[PDB]
């Protein structure tokens, strides 16, 4: 794009790592409402 | 013979940012680091896979027995249990195995190929 | 970068703009270093020179040149950022004028120009390099450069040995000093017309050291009080003395010694009494003697015992009436008494068979002499604001006058005898409209015909 | 911080840029004429940031 | 490059004789119109001695005229000027000017760095 050279690799790292996180919530989510007996 | 004055002028411009991004490159030295550290990190990773899956894959079975002392709740202290995904599940990681075996020597390879050439320096002989 | 690539002068950003360069290096080097020639001044002046080497061409600069007063080739720049490369390129100039220019280089490539013989300099400091400074001092005649300050002239003045003319119209008058600064024209030795215009309070010595081999001297201190005290006895070759607006206010005891001097200007001097003409006969060369805009009541009669006189002027001043003797030097040739409160002229000035031109406006001369008239060499003859009511009949007999003004005269009769001349047409007469009707038409026609070549 | 990258980018491959750096001849007049717009345009921005 | 040294310049008293010294660069002394310049305290700058190229023809100021001898001397590169009998007002510093650089390049107009001298 245009913005990628305003993202330091801090930015970019915390970006990936929110990604993961949001894996981890959506899963845990997935988890509890499909069974979480 | 003749060429355009925009194509000569397009080529002398083309001349001098590559011999000025030459002489800026020669000084980094992190390209190569990085892709050395990765691929070393990636064979490393890929020894202790084989190892630790290797040797807990026979752990997985279909029947098990479990005697998990509770007899005050159901009066019975052993059982026998059946994991019906075990089958599926071995030849699952059995799969994974060799998938990870063709990893690790598709990365000993990339290996082999970086330490055996010194690829800081270029020929450019032929 | 400012320090490496030599672009020292790039101004620290303030908040906001230094963060986004801040995350810009964190990310690449390569876009603020790429961005960071923009915010430099030299980046900027550079730029502003290309567009001027691409606007002002060749042809813009060959067809801007002009004729001068000197009749020779001359370029004027006013108000530009600097000098275009192209100008260089002609070869055929030869006078360069630059004003108001800032921070003007001379580069080598001034070599490639020829015929250049005069520079310019109007409130420009000039920096120029070692090979056009040679080229300079082998091929360059005259210098002007104006200026307000002393620092603002260019140090390397001295260095030009070929130099033969300078132009100073600024204000050397320092701190408490001999004018030290242009203490280094004894290094010109080669120096012929030396125009200072400082207003002057003392004569500086090193002037009067280097007028000894100088030849056109012109000081104008715009009636700034200027002293001599024995300074015009050390030169002995010049020929000019020009002290326009020095507030002489008499005719100073030095000018005597200069003998060889021809050409002499007291305007503007406030003079009260100038019967110091004896002492002028040592001047066998002074002919072209003049003392316009100054304060005579009237005019020696020693004037007769010289007779070397051909340039002679006292206009704009108050004298009643003109000695017959000042008629006695009959090589006169350009007298010209124009304001001046003078009632008649004698006809002693009809001896004046070489005199070519006489300006006699503003004059409260009742008639002409008829004697005047029949001297045939006069070539111009100015009248404005005149008490003269009638034109005499014996004009008609002059052949070689090429002109004459008759105009704020009272007059009503136009001669017809005048009429006739070989060397005659409308520029040479010009008069009122209403006076020029009053001669017969069938000449016009023919004069007209003869006025397109 | 789009007005800024925009500028960014357009003065990151300006050839005046690849001459400037070069240098540490003929140049075209759109090319001049751009150049000089970029420069009032960098200084405005500059001013207003 | 071109650069000038000024040497000898000090204190002494009324009467003595002092011989000022200047060390000149790649510049030609025969060449390179000298001059031997004095700032008073108290007062601005005013030239003294000048020594010419090519005849080598010497110009003084006439408060400075009948006891100031200045010369040069080259396969050396040197400047000299000697005062004899300094009277009181010849406290100054002294430098040395050049106006003219070498035969070639011609390049700008240096000062002096200057030596105080003092007449008690």
């Amino acid at each position: 794009p245009a913005y990628r050279i305003l993202k330091p690799w801090w930015d970019v790292f915390t970006d990936y790592i929110s990604i993961v996180m949001l894996m981890i919530a959506v899963f845990g989510g997935t988890l509890q409402v499909t069974q979480d007996k | 013979g003749v060429l355009d004055k925009k194509e000569g002028e397009q080529a002398k411009a083309l001349f001098e940012k590559v011999k000025k991004f030459r002489t800026h490159v020669e000084e980094g030295d992190i390209v190569y680091r990085l892709y050395m550290r990765q691929t070393i990190i990636k064979v490393i990773k890929f020894a202790l896979i084989i190892c630790y899956t290797v040797y807990y894959v026979h752990n997985i079975k279909f029947d098990v027995d479990c005697t998990v002392d509770i007899e005050s709740l159901t009066g019975y202290r052993t059982y026998r249990c059946a994991h019906p995904l075990a089958t599926l599940f071995k030849i699952l990681a059995s799969f994974y195995i060799s998938l990870v075996i063709f990893y690790g020597l598709i990365c000993m390879y990339t290996l082999w190929w970086m330490l055996r050439r010194s690829l800081k320096k270029y020929s450019f002989e032929s | 970068i400012r320090e490496e690539s030599s672009y020292s002068d790039i101004p620290d950003v303030k908040n906001d703009f230094a963060f986004m360069l801040h995350l810009i290096d964190q990310y690449d080097p390569l876009y603020s270093k790429r961005f960071a020639v923009f915010l430099s001044e030299v980046s900027e002046n550079k730029l502003r020179q290309l567009n001027l080497n691409n606007e002002w061409t060749l042809d813009k600069l060959r067809q801007r040149l002009t004729k001068n007063a000197q009749d020779k080739l001359e370029l004027h720049l006013f108000m530009l950022s600097g000098i275009p490369d192209t100008v260089f390129d002609l070869v055929e100039l030869e006078v360069l004028k630059l004003e108001l220019i800032p921070d003007v280089t001379i580069p080598p490539s001034i070599a490639q120009l020829t015929g250049l013989k005069e520079l310019w300099l109007y409130h420009t400091a000039a920096k120029i390099e070692a090979p056009a400074l040679a080229f300079l001092r082998e091929n360059l005649r005259a210098l002007h450069i104006k200026f307000t300050d002393i620092k603002e002239i260019p140090l390397w003045i001295y260095s030009l040995k070929t130099l033969e003319e300078l132009h100073l119209t600024g204000n050397l008058s320092a701190e408490n000093n001999r004018y030290i600064v242009i203490d280094g024209l004894r290094e010109l030795k080669r120096l012929k017309v030396l125009r200072l215009k400082s207003n002057l309070s003392k004569l500086p010595q090193v002037v009067t050291d280097v007028g000894v081999h100088l030849q056109k001297l012109s000081i104008n201190n715009e009636g700034t009080k200027l002293i001599v005290l024995n300074s015009l006895k050390k030169m002995v070759n010049l020929t000019e003395l020009e002290l326009i607006r020095c507030d002489l206010e008499r005719i100073p005891h030095s000018i005597f010694s200069l003998h060889n001097l021809q050409e002499i200007d007291l305007k503007d001097n406030n003079l009260k009494t100038i019967e110091e003409i004896i002492s002028f006969q040592h001047l066998h060369r002074l002919t072209c003697l003049k003392l316009w805009y100054n304060h005579i009541a009237y005019i020696p009669i020693q004037i007769g015992n010289l007779t070397n006189l051909e340039r002679l002027y006292l206009n704009r001043n108050k004298i009643e009436k003109i000695p017959t003797q000042l008629f006695y030097c009959r090589k006169l040739r350009y007298l010209d008494l124009s304001h001046n409160n003078l009632t008649f002229l004698p006809a002693d000035i009809g001896l004046l068979q070489n005199l070519q031109n006489l300006a006699v406006t503003a004059n409260r001369i009742e008639a002409l002499p008829p004697e005047l008239f029949q001297c045939r060499k006069l070539r111009a003859l100015h009248l404005g604001n005149n008490v003269l009511q009638s034109l005499p009949s014996r004009v008609g007999e002059l052949t070689n006058l090429t002109q004459i003004e008759l105009r704020g005269n009272r007059l009503e009769c136009l001669p017809v005898e005048l009429g006739e001349c070989p060397l005659l047409k409308r520029s040479g007469l010009v008069v009122e409209e209403d006076l020029f009707s009053t001669l017969p038409p069938e000449v016009k026609e023919r004069l007209w015909r003869a006025d397109k070549e | 911080l789009e007005h800024f990258v925009s500028i960014l980018l357009k003065c990151f491959d300006s050839p005046w840029t690849t001459r400037a750096l070069s240098e540490t001849g003929v140049l075209d007049k759109k090319e001049g004429e751009q150049a000089k717009a970029l420069f009032e345009k960098v200084k405005k921005f500059r001013t207003h940031v | 490059q071109v650069q000038l040294v000024e040497s000898g310049g000090g204190l002494v008293q009324a009467g003595g004789s002092l011989r000022l010294s200047c060390a000149a660069s790649g510049f030609p002394v025969y060449q390179a119109w000298m001059w031997w310049y004095r700032q008073a305290p108290g007062k601005e700058r005013e030239w003294v001695a000048a020594i010419e190229s090519e005849g080598q023809y010497t110009w003084y100021a006439d408060s400075v005229k009948g006891r100031f001898t200045i010369s040069r001397d080259n396969a050396k590169n040197t400047v000299y000027l000697q005062m004899n009998s300094l009277k009181p007002e010849d406290t100054a510093v002294y430098y040395c000017n050049v106006k003219d650089t070498g035969h070639t390049t011609n390049q700008y107009d240096y000062w002096g760095q200057g030596t105080q001298v003092t007449v008690s």
